[PDB]
């Protein structure tokens, strides 16, 4: 079998797969950022 | 069918100087320590929570790796999108610090003392 | 005319406030309920929903239970004294050689047994509330 | 002998006694409110388990939509 | 193709299963009819 | 010559009457176990029968 690599980059080159994980990466960068900024905001 | 306990019952006022104010559930206030200390703690949980998920990110295309198939297979990739949203919205603290999803627990905290007050009701009419 | 009196209320109280602990550890565990629903294991709407519906049926079902369990012990403790007054002057009489002070302290004996007795008949009935919710999960699950 | 205790036992008297009176099988009656309190819990434990035998009933139906056979495989007909 | 509301439609088709879980949603119904009837009636 | 005199006596009484709360579980227990004959759960004949 291939490497990790190869079905990784795979992964990335669907456009739908791209898109969701994009998409739910996008709400976890955004939910992290409400952590920051309540517990500085609290403090 | 359902039944929202009567004003006069000290359950619910007694939860509500406890917890303070709880949005759509009740309106008395209290001691309004609780909004604040679970807000924080709810914003706590959702950083780890975050960090945990990238975790289980990092690990569940890990083991899709090891298959080399795409569009994965371990998960059903129509729910994720969904599912995360729902998730994440739950998980959100309003300026009442606390989230809807305990929101839905102190509603069937209510129900449930709805309940009791039927029983307890039945008896007394009874007695 | 004083311990008994009272006493449902101090356990019911005990009972009462233990049901806060239940709401405490039901609103804590709810916001880790909600983590499990954002996981990426499976497809299912609930994620790791055993702990959500079990404790969840657990703090619902709470109160109802204590309550039945409060007039259950009120029921019981009058069959209680009953055995326990039909039961006592048969078991006492040839304990009442038992002459003089035999028979004197013998007396005194019986009370400090009948009234001990009935202390904690009433009382046993009382964890009666405490015990049907939590043996109540163990058939739900 | 048939499984019958005797009239003078006292075990089956302080047993009506604490549940008033049930069908068929005690003859007297006490303090009834045993009666009324399983009436309202038998109801509101009837109401509670159609509630869930709804929820049940639309799991197996999605379950049998996503197989495509009939009335669910552990579910009979 | 096949999908949801194809089973559906073939579950309703089929006499004896629509007549069966007919009878059956007739018998819960009735049983939370009677429950509420003696919910009302104990308040 | 007085304690052990009556204390079976007693011991009995907490006997029967652990039996008085069990039958009460009973008693509660039962529209549980009947409610299960909906779900055709098991190999059994009585859903959660056990």
């Amino acid at each position: 079998m291939a490497s990790k690599k190869e079905n990784l980059k795979s992964l990335f080159s669907n456009t739908r797969t791209r898109v969701i994980i994009i998409f739910t990466a996008a709400l976890l960068i955004i939910a992290v950022v409400i952590g920051f900024f309540k517990i500085r905001g609290a403090t | 069918l359902s039944f929202a306990p009567p004003a006069s019952d000290l359950s619910v006022v007694f939860l509500g100087n406890l917890f303070g104010v709880v949005d759509g559930v009740l309106h008395g206030t209290g001691s309004q320590i609780m909004g604040n200390m679970f807000g924080v703690f709810n914003s706590a949980v959702l950083a780890l929570g975050g960090i945990i998920i990238m975790y289980t990110l990092m690990v569940s295309t890990m083991n899709t790796a090891h298959e080399g198939q795409m569009l994965g297979q371990k998960w059903s990739s129509i729910w994720i999108p969904l599912r995360s949203t729902f998730g994440l919205a739950l998980l959100i603290p309003k300026a009442s610090g606390y989230c809807m999803m305990q929101v839905f627990f102190m509603w069937v905290i209510v129900q449930g003392v709805g309940a009791a007050d039927k029983i307890w009701e039945a008896a007394l009419s009874y007695l | 005319a004083y311990y008994i009196p009272v006493l449902p209320y101090m356990i019911f109280t005990f009972g009462s406030f233990a049901w806060l602990i239940a709401v405490i550890e039901a609103m804590v565990a709810a916001p880790i309920v909600a983590l499990g629903v954002t996981h990426p294991e499976g497809n299912e709407a609930f994620g790791k929903g055993e702990f959500a519906i079990m404790i969840l049926v657990n703090v619902f079902l709470r109160p109802s239970l204590m309550i039945i369990g409060y007039i259950a012990a009120i029921a019981l403790s009058y069959v209680g004294v009953w055995i326990l007054n039909a039961g006592f002057d048969h078991a006492i009489s040839y304990i009442q050689g038992y002459t003089g002070w035999a028979g004197v302290y013998a007396f005194f004996f019986s009370i400090l047994i009948y009234t001990s007795m009935y202390l904690i008949i009433v009382q046993k009935a009382f964890t009666l509330i405490a015990h049907l919710p939590d043996k109540v999960l163990r058939w739900i699950g």
